[PDB]
């Protein structure tokens, strides 16, 4: 097990253990799941009612001070009745550790906008309007980011195909770039790479 | 061995030409059909049958690492040569 | 390659063409494979 | 059943916000010819805002109104502020489209589809 | 019927449309236009073209990969119009000259190259030919554009009779030479005309509305060897035309008549350049030549084609002429011409 | 000819006027911005040529679409190649420009710079070399030396 | 740095532009240099240790005013301790193997691959269908030049990522440009879009 | 309160950007994709 | 299993066997598992599939030139875990990553088989069964396995329609469908017919059953006759296989009369064969003595 | 083995830091020159 | 001249890199890694590379670590030239540009 | 373990304080700046004369495809479709059937070199080193259509370039 296997660190296991019992039994209101990743990351899966009292507190308690959001990501999940997941990512330079704090929405609920906690997601739940969909609430500047400005459906969502549904041209008739039904040249080939094998047995979920 | 076809437009190795009323031949109008003209079968048929002395010989299209992978044929029907899956070389046992 | 000179070929050409762009001798693509579905030939007598 | 609303209650904040809207969409649309410079007049401007009102025009959940009043606005905030150029307000007027046929008969002629 | 050129797709860029259409002239007013609206369907459009390629090279966005083929080609030569149209299922004719040059006069653009072209597509197995002819086109004209144009399209009616010849009144687009002429009279002077400009009338048509009548004659095989006339929905005075041209242009307009016999003197004065002569006696002998009616020759509205009238695109033509104290005057604020 | 040729030895001197003056414009768009740097750095040495850079387009014979044409900035693109004043040439450099190249696929890329501007010169890589884009622009002189403007002028 | 650190012309352009306080730096998502440039001590190298930046020994430059100056002298300084790696790691390169042994994840040489049979069944497979990565999430985070480079890659179970979302420096540096360029010109903002190494492939993804 | 009571259809047709053309002219199929007879697993 | 190789020696190499132009046989590539020879002698019952041989010299082969053809002789293709028994058309031309695997039915036969048609770039590859515990169990036949390239051979792609002198023209779709209109208005009554061949569904049936009422006419034919006396083809219950093909399973004697199930429907006659190996079916044939 | 690897006993070291050499005259010593200057261009 | 408001509007390069991931192999979402900091390519092929070797539970060798780490400071290099540089360019100090990009 | 840059308290004696106000009225800095720019004057600038120089490059170099040949004529593309399932653009359409001879051979090798991404996956990922991407840069075209290499131009590359993809192979295939 030594050349080739990942070495294990139980220390910051046992401490993201320790601080997710900690904030388990500070936070009961919202904090739902609580799990320690297996290469040592701390996941502290809250109710979306919570995003201001939670990350409230992990930006201003003297044990956490989760004082940077590095990053804020949506995951659409179409599976779920909830189908939106947002993550956020703090960094915390005091105690030099990274903390998860996940939660979920679907299309229609809104999600109370985190930028009176944190200003970093003035943009970052600003790019989860233009790609995905989910609504921030109290938000400065809420609008697209990325996209383009005349651009119908949200990108990132699973149903939303890979080529959109407009493409682009220069047309001399009208002397505009304009936008018409995609054909492409060639067809996105699909490989259905799946190995029909079950590659990890510590991964199998119990049957109907 | 490459053959010009009726429409006066050289043939692929394939077997690819354009026929009589086909419009596609229009983008060869003042230009040129690139093809090439040492054909993959013409220059395997010009290589001689091996004759070796063992019945399973070892085939590695020559160069250790850059050629194909080693594989083992059979030698055993004298009818037929026995021909390696990748590099078209083919084996026979000298009695 | 007057001193270490490269391994001669049977099919390397000695005739180095340089970027034939825009000259007749040039490059058009085309698709190499044939004609996939064989449609029907009508017969050449009549019905009668 | 029990959900969050967004802004409005029942649908009649709903179309209160929705009527708004097109009061700001038929107050604005002048200045979007004029300095886009279009070629078009304000009567088939404002056509074209009833045509993409009227579009929308089935829905009986406030939450989708809302974020329908929501996108208006932003399309709103993009076409009075330029940040949209000629082109963004144009591909609205399909006008290099080919114009596709309704009825059965032509649709069985120029391909297959239903 | 070949199986490559059976229609394909939804009939957009990347579609597979099923027209092989080799369309002479391709350079110009009608050709850029005409190229536009075949390689939105996915046409293998040949463009014989015989200028510099450089004034060719906005017709590469035109179409999808490889159905633009540029080749050249040479006016007194049967082997390179042979060479273009033997592999098309349509020949369009779009040579025109409004002027004449010294390699080239009325003759070999409207004559002689026409009936080139359609013995040689009549020789060759096209289905379609189309030769593009004007409304005012007659043999007892006074201009020798008119009288040539007629002696051609005779020759291409009674060359190849499955011949669809197209008869456009007067064509206005962006690249026109129509209104932009109408428009560049504030440089001379006065903007003159023969008899005030009371005496002619015209029709003009926009060139979307002759675009959509081409392909719709391409595909409709009720074309073959009809005589079609495209026109305008409205009919206009000369000098009511000019008017609205220098209102939706805010000029100041100021005519003066010039008599019949002296306007030909300036005429001459401008036809001396070796270069592209700004107006001669032939321009002059057609803007004063009305247009005539012909109800007995189908039009656009045989076509399943909307006619465009002038008050939406005269704008669309004009708003470059505009200085920039009225750059953007709208379209609403001008008055509309006198239709008779 | 006589006048043939003076015209043929015009043609020779404003076509070598504008090979030997191309004016490349400030016009980069993503990873193929370093490289056209570099085509400009001390080693391969656009300016060398005559080839020097201007940032309006105005003041510029070539633009050089050197990256990513996305659905957001397709009409300023456009726009800034319509500014170009006659002769401009394009040259399409790298996959994303030349026909979308690694985001052919994707909703939010046009898939290759011909869609929208006339392309002139196409420099396959991803990025290509500074020194192939070199072999490019002299590709490119090598097209406009065989202008044949006032023959064709002449023989009109 | 002789032709630009004494210079005055530079130090006119420089002292004076785009401050940012520590708090701020922290709060915007700021990272890397533009931490540095603010006096604030991090360095995702030096404090979360990856490959073996914890047997290499240099120096994190720390600023003083947060300026575009003082983030151009951490820069430079980075450049000379990024000289002060290169010669360890030249004189401290060590024997071995470059990929992992692991043949299920690395694809195998090619000598091994023509010669043996179960080399030559992963080569197929990890260049056709690819290695099974287990399902997790997993933020993994380094010290780019420009400042923390991240990736939160979700994984289902396949040999495709189901999420890869991209944390980028620059698209929180771009957002904290809205309050750096507050009370200065149009010749400052130039200066602020420098010292912010913004490079748009990472911005727009 | 803070909570509304809403009764009607789950209707996102119009907020995702997808044409009517590819809604109403579409049949999906849901379905648990079939065994590779190649394969046993 | 592992990653690397510990044999460091010269492999075998077993020669290629020749059964037929189906499969493809590479016996090199075996790994002697024999499932072939429960196949070919359970399910197919041929009993001609068999290991010659001892050691690690053990071929499986047929031991002489015989061509290896049963009924339901492809699907050896399936089963085999291996590529040592390849189809021989479908050979070289795909690679399964690409195919997209569109469920669909069998028409070459009444069984009604679920089968996988696999295409790739707008092409069919090849065809596969489904697992159906009730039809087709997960096998097909050799005519539904290897019917594809009659399938894309002498199609009818273009209206043709008769010119002056009879011979079929290639025309649009606006002039054939006139040409058919107008002798079609011409027929009133039992004037006009049809004639319902052998792979049409229920969709068309149904769609020229309107038009021939439109007109009124009830000449409606099949060419498969079926005897109308009696019930005829009112009730449902004669003119059906009523049990299931899955009440083979249950039965304990099956007459068949008149027919050869094993041409006809052959994997009916498989579900015969395997009530007849392990439920003990007593099968009873009136007909001619076939195999 | 033949691998890419350093030599045995090391490289050499590798200068890092700044030299920025000081280089010129004094304050008192251009002002001396300036006024020198000025005082021969006046006389 | 004096500046009220900033509002920087980005996306005219934007690609879709992180929808283009989901659709490709691990192997084959690498080259989108050398295209977004494309001054900082071979550390953003190191911070995809250790979080595929996180989710693996997987380590390097030795001497692919410290390869890793002699061209990432190669790389640290590269962009802090990019970015001194151009930003005295944009400055205009032009002449360090030329200067540092021989090396 | 850190520095601080831009923290020196400056010198406040008469010397040092007479040194700085004769650096400001007599521009000492700007002297040495003209004097490092003028030390750049005199040297040997490093433009080398393209196209009679060329660039430095290296046997590992991705340039212009090319399908090589076993030395007795045949191909080596024996068509298994590995290079179109990892090319990273999808750049690569691959068709085969059994030829004359029974061998399996492509119909069509089509990499479409405006999709093609330069990054070598195809000749890494060939098992018979059929595929390689060799050292020509200098292909550039005046056409789209040019840059679409079906299997003739790819097996005119592979002819044309073998003498130097040979070579080039012959002096890498140790590092692989
Ligand atoms: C005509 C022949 C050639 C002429 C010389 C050509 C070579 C020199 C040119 C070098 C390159 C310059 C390029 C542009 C530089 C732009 C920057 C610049 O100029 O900044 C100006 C700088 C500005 O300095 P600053 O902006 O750094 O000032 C500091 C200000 N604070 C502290 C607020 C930051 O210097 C000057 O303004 C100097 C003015 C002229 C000095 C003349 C001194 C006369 C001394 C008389 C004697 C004094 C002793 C006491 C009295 C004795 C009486 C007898
Ligand atoms: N106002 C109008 O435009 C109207 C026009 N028409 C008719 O429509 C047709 C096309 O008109 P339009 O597009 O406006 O004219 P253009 O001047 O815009 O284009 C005519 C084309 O013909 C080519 N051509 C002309 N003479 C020769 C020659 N001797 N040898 C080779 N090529 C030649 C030109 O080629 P090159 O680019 O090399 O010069 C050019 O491409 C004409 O028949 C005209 O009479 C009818 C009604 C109105
Ligand atoms: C310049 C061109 C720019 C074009 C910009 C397009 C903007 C598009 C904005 C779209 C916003 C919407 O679609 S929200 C409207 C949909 N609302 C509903 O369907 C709710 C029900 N609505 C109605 O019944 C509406 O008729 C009214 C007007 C609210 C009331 O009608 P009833 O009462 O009798
Ligand atoms: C003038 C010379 C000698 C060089 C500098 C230069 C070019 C050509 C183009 C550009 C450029 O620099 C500016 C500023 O720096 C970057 C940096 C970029 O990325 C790091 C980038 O990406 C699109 C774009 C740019 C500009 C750009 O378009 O030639
Ligand atoms: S063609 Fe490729 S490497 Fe080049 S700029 Fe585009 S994404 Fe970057
Ligand atoms: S089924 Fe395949 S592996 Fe098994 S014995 Fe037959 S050929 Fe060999
Ligand atoms: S794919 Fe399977 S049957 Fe074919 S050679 Fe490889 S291990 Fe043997
Ligand atoms: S080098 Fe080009 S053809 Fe080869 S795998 Fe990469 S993108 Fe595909
Ligand atoms: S080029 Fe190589 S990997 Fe691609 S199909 Fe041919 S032999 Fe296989
Ligand atoms: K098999
Ligand atoms: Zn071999």
């Amino acid at each position: 097990t030594r050349p080739t296997v990942r070495p294990r660190n139980d220390v910051a296991h046992k401490q993201l253990s320790a601080f997710g019992e900690y904030v388990a039994e500070i936070l009961p209101k919202y904090v739902q799941q609580v799990q320690v990743s297996c290469f040592s990351e701390l996941e502290i899966c809250i109710h979306p009612d919570g995003v201001i009292p939670v990350l409230t507190f992990l930006r201003d308690h003297s044990n956490a001070q989760f004082k940077s959001l590095a990053d804020l990501t949506a995951v659409d999940i179409p599976t779920r009745q909830n189908r939106f997941e947002i993550v956020y990512n703090l960094l915390s330079l005091r105690f030099n550790s990274r903390i998860r704090v996940k939660t979920y929405t679907d299309e229609l609920t809104p999600v109370e906008s985190s930028v009176s906690v944190y200003k970093a997601a003035n943009w970052y739940e600003r790019e989860i309007w233009d790609m995905f969909g989910v609504f921030f609430a109290n938000h400065p500047d809420l609008r697209r980011i990325l996209t383009d400005y005349g651009f119908e459906g949200h990108p990132f969502r699973k149903d939303f195909p890979l080529s959109g549904y407009v493409e682009l041209r220069y047309d001399d008739e009208v002397k505009r770039v304009v936008a018409e039904p995609v054909e492409l040249a060639q067809e996105f080939r699909k490989f259905d790479l799946n190995s029909p094998w079950e590659a990890f047995p510590a991964y199998r979920q119990p049957p109907e | 061995g490459v053959r010009t076809s009726p429409t006066g437009e050289k043939v692929t190795h394939t077997g690819q030409v354009y026929d009589d009323e086909d419009y596609r031949r229009v983008r060869f109008v003042g230009r040129q059909k690139e093809v090439n003209e040492n054909f993959a079968i013409d220059l395997i048929a010009e290589q001689p049958v091996s004759q070796v002395g063992s019945r399973v010989i070892s085939c590695d299209g020559g160069g250790g690492a850059l050629g194909h992978p080693r594989v083992y044929i059979n030698l055993d029907k004298e009818t037929k040569t026995g021909t390696c899956g990748y590099c078209g070389l083919q084996f026979r046992q000298q009695h | 390659p007057t001193v270490k000179p490269p391994t001669a070929r049977k099919f390397i050409w000695t005739n180095h063409k340089f970027n034939l762009s825009g000259t007749p001798q040039q490059y058009v693509p085309y698709s190499t494979t044939r004609k996939k579905i064989q449609e029907w030939v009508p017969p050449s007598t009549p019905y009668k | 059943t029990s959900v969050k609303p967004i802004f409005s209650r029942d649908m009649n904040e709903a179309k209160r916000r929705v009527r708004e809207l097109y009061r700001a969409w038929y107050r604005e649309v002048p200045n979007t010819v004029h300095l886009f410079q279009l070629d078009i007049s304000v009567k088939q401007g404002r056509d074209k805002v009833r045509e993409m009102f009227k579009k929308n025009a089935h829905v009986t959940d406030p939450r989708v109104v809302d974020l329908l009043v929501i996108k208006g606005k932003m399309e709103l905030e993009e076409t009075i502020n330029v940040w949209k150029q000629r082109t963004h307000v144009m591909r609205f007027f399909h006008e290099t489209e080919a114009p596709r046929p309704k009825d059965f008969l032509s649709k069985f002629y120029v391909g297959h589809d239903p | 019927l070949h199986h490559a050129v059976i229609p394909h797709g939804k009939g957009g860029r990347s579609s597979v449309s099923g027209i092989v259409a080799t369309v002479f002239g391709a350079t110009g007013f009608l050709g850029r236009y005409l190229v536009n609206h075949l390689g939105r369907m996915g046409s293998q459009v040949i463009v014989p073209y015989r200028c510099e390629p450089y004034d060719t090279m906005h017709l590469r966005p035109m179409g999808d990969l490889g159905q633009i083929i540029f080749m050249d080609w040479n006016g007194r030569d049967k082997d390179s119009i042979r060479r273009a149209v033997e592999h098309s299922n349509v020949v369009i004719n779009l040579v025109g000259r409004e002027w004449e040059t010294k390699n080239f006069d009325f003759e070999d653009v409207f004559v002689k190259i026409p009936q080139a072209i359609a013995q040689v597509s009549k020789e060759a197995g096209v289905e379609k030919f189309i030769h593009i002819s004007h409304l005012n086109a007659d043999i007892k004209s006074s201009s020798k554009y008119l009288r040539n144009k007629a002696v051609g399209e005779k020759e291409v009616r009674e060359t190849f009779p499955e011949a669809t010849i197209i008869k456009p009144a007067d064509i206005f687009g962006r690249e026109d030479r129509f209104l932009n002429y109408f428009a560049n009279i504030r440089w001379f002077g006065g903007v003159p005309l023969i008899s005030l400009g009371k005496k002619t009338v015209k029709q003009p048509v926009y060139i979307v509305d002759v675009t959509k009548g081409i392909i719709n004659a391409i595909k409709d095989p009720d074309a073959r060897g009809k005589t079609f006339a495209f026109v305008g929905p409205n009919r206009y005075l000369l000098f009511d035309l000019v008017q609205y041209v220098f209102a939706v242009a805010h000029r100041p307009f100021l005519p003066y008549p010039m008599p019949h016999f002296a306007y030909r003197w300036i005429g001459r004065l401008f036809e001396i350049s070796p270069f592209e002569p700004w107006t001669t006696r032939d321009k002059v002998e057609r803007i004063h030549t009305t247009d005539r009616t012909l109800p007995h020759l189908p039009g656009l509205e045989d076509l399943g084609v909307q006619a465009t009238p002038l008050e939406l695109k005269a704008i669309e033509v004009l708003r470059r002429h505009r200085t920039y104290r009225w750059l953007s005057s709208e379209i609403e604020d001008v008055q509309p011409a006198k239709t008779v | 000819s006589r006048g043939e040729y003076v015209v043929a030895k015009l043609d020779d001197l404003i076509n070598w006027a504008r090979r030997s003056s191309l004016w490349p414009m400030t016009f980069g768009l993503a990873c193929c911005a370093v490289e056209m740097m570099h085509m400009a750095a001390p080693r391969y040495d656009m300016d060398r040529f005559g080839v020097v850079f201007r940032a309006s387009p105005r003041q510029s014979d070539v633009m050089i679409v050197a990256g990513t044409l996305t659905n957001k900035m397709a009409p300023a693109l456009r726009k800034v190649y319509d500014q170009m004043p006659e002769p401009r040439y394009v040259v399409s450099m790298g996959s994303c420009a030349n026909g979308g190249g690694y985001y052919h696929y994707s909703y939010s890329v046009v898939r290759g710079c011909d869609r929208i501007v006339p392309v002139d010169i196409y420099v396959p890589g991803c990025p290509p070399t500074a020194e192939a884009l070199l072999y490019g622009i002299l590709q490119l002189q090598k097209k406009i030396k065989r202008e044949k403007r006032l023959r064709i002028w002449y023989r009109r | 740095e002789e032709m630009l650190t004494n210079n005055r012309i530079w130090r006119n352009r420089t002292v004076d532009i785009g401050v940012v306080t520590a708090e701020d730096a922290l709060n915007y998502g700021f990272s890397g240099v533009m931490l540095r440039g603010s006096g604030i001590q991090w360095d995702l190298r030096k404090t979360q240790p990856y490959d073996v930046y914890d047997q290499v020994e240099f120096d994190v430059p720390i600023g003083s005013r947060g300026d575009c100056y003082d983030r151009y002298l951490c820069r430079v300084e980075e450049m000379r301790q990024s000289i002060r790696i290169i010669s360890q790691c030249l004189n401290k390169m060590p024997p071995g193997e470059i990929k992992v042994d692991d043949a299920k994840v690395s694809p195998p040489k090619r000598a091994e691959m023509k010669t043996s049979m179960e080399s030559l069944i992963h080569h197929f497979k990890l260049y056709t269908e690819g290695y099974q990565v287990p399902p997790g999430a997993t933020y993994t985070a380094i010290e780019a030049p420009k400042g923390e480079f991240g990736v939160y890659l979700v994984s289902d179970g396949s040999s495709r990522p189901y999420r890869c979302k991209i944390k980028a420096p620059g698209f929180a540096h771009l957002a904290g440009l809205d309050k750096m360029s507050k009370g200065h010109m149009l010749a400052d903002v130039v200066a602020i879009i420098g010292t912010q190494d913004i490079v748009f492939g990472e911005v727009d993804r | 309160t803070q909570l509304i009571t809403v009764d009607e259809k789950l209707d996102i047709t119009t907020l995702t950007g997808v044409p009517e053309e590819h809604i109403k002219t579409r049949k999906a199929r849901i379905f648990v994709p079939a065994r590779n007879n190649m394969q046993s697993g | 299993g592992s990653d690397r190789s510990r044999f460091l020696e010269g492999k075998r190499a077993v020669e290629d066997k020749n059964i037929g132009p189906l499969v493809k046989t590479i016996m090199t590539r075996c790994i002697q598992c024999t499932r072939c020879i429960r196949f070919a002698s359970e399910i197919a019952g041929v009993d001609d599939l068999g290991t010659t041989g001892r050691g690690n010299d053990m071929q499986v082969g047929t031991y002489i030139e015989k061509m290896f053809m049963s009924e339901l002789s492809g699907n050896i293709i399936d089963i085999c875990p291996v590529g040592a028994l390849t189809s021989k058309p479908y050979a070289f031309t795909a690679r399964p990553w690409e195919t997209r695997k569109t469920e669909s039915i069998d028409v070459m036969d009444a069984v009604g088989s679920n089968i996988v048609v696999s295409t790739r770039t707008g092409e069919v590859m090849r065809i596969l069964p489904r697992m159906h515990e009730d039809i087709n169990e997960e096998w097909i036949s050799d005519k539904t396995r290897f019917a594809y390239d009659g399938l894309k051979r002498q199609r009818l792609t273009e209206p043709m329609v008769r010119n002056e002198k009879g011979l079929l023209t290639h025309t649009t779709w606006e002039d054939a469908l006139s040409r058919v209109a107008g002798m079609l208005q011409s027929c009133q009554g039992n004037d006009v017919a049809a004639i319902a061949g052998g792979l049409v569904d229920a969709e068309a049936l149904i769609a020229l059953k309107d038009l021939l009422n439109r007109v009124d006419s009830d000449t409606l034919c099949t060419e498969e006759v079926f005897p109308t006396a009696g019930a005829g083809t009112d009730l449902r219950s004669n003119y059906l296989l009523n049990t299931t093909i899955a009440g083979v399973e249950e039965a304990d004697v099956v007459l068949l009369v008149g027919t050869n199930p094993r041409f006809e429907a052959p994997l009916f006659n498989a579900r015969i064969r395997k009530s007849w190996l392990h439920n003990d079916l007593k099968v009873a044939l009136i007909g001619s003595p076939v195999d | 083995v033949k691998q890419d690897m350093p030599p045995v006993g090391g490289y050499g070291p590798i200068d890092y830091k700044r030299n920025l050499p000081r280089r010129g005259l004094s304050g008192y010593s251009m002002f001396a020159v300036g006024i020198g200057a000025l005082l021969f261009g006046y006389w | 001249e004096m500046v009220r408001k900033c509002d920087p509007h980005i996306g005219l390069l934007h690609r879709g890199t992180e929808k283009l991931i989901e659709y490709k192999t691990y192997l084959q979402a690498l080259p989108y890694f050398d295209r977004l900091d494309y001054v900082s390519m071979m550390c953003n092929e190191q911070a995809y590379s250790l979080a595929v070797e996180k989710l693996l539970n997987i380590q390097p060798p030795p001497r692919a670590q410290w390869i890793r780490v002699l061209f990432g400071e190669i790389t640290r290099l590269l962009n802090h030239i990019m970015a001194v540089t151009t930003h005295a360019l944009d400055i205009g100090a032009m002449t360090p540009f030329f200067w540092m990009f021989e090396e | 373990t850190y520095k601080y840059v831009n923290l020196r308290e400056p010198s406040m004696d008469m010397k040092s304080v007479t040194d700085r106000a004769a650096q400001t009225l007599l521009w000492t800095e700007l002297i040495r700046g003209l004097g490092m720019t003028l030390s750049y004057l005199f040297r040997e600038p490093a433009t080398i004369n393209y196209p009679f120089e060329k660039g430095p490059l290296s046997p590992r170099f991705r340039g212009e495809h090319a399908l090589r040949r076993y030395p007795s004529g045949e191909e080596r593309c024996i068509a298994c479709k590995l290079c179109e399932a990892v090319c990273p653009a999808q750049a690569i359409t691959i068709e085969a059937e059994p030829r004359a001879d029974g061998s399996r051979r492509t119909t069509r090798y089509d990499i479409d070199m405006t999709k093609c991404i330069y990054c070598g996956f195809c000749q890494e990922a060939c098992p018979v080193d059929a595929i390689v991407e060799g050292p020509n840069f200098e292909f550039s075209t005046e056409t789209h259509e040019e840059l679409l290499y079906n299997k003739e131009k790819l097996l005119n590359n592979g002819d044309k370039w073998e003498a130097e993809i040979a070579a080039n192979i012959q002096a890498d295939y140790l590092y692989r």
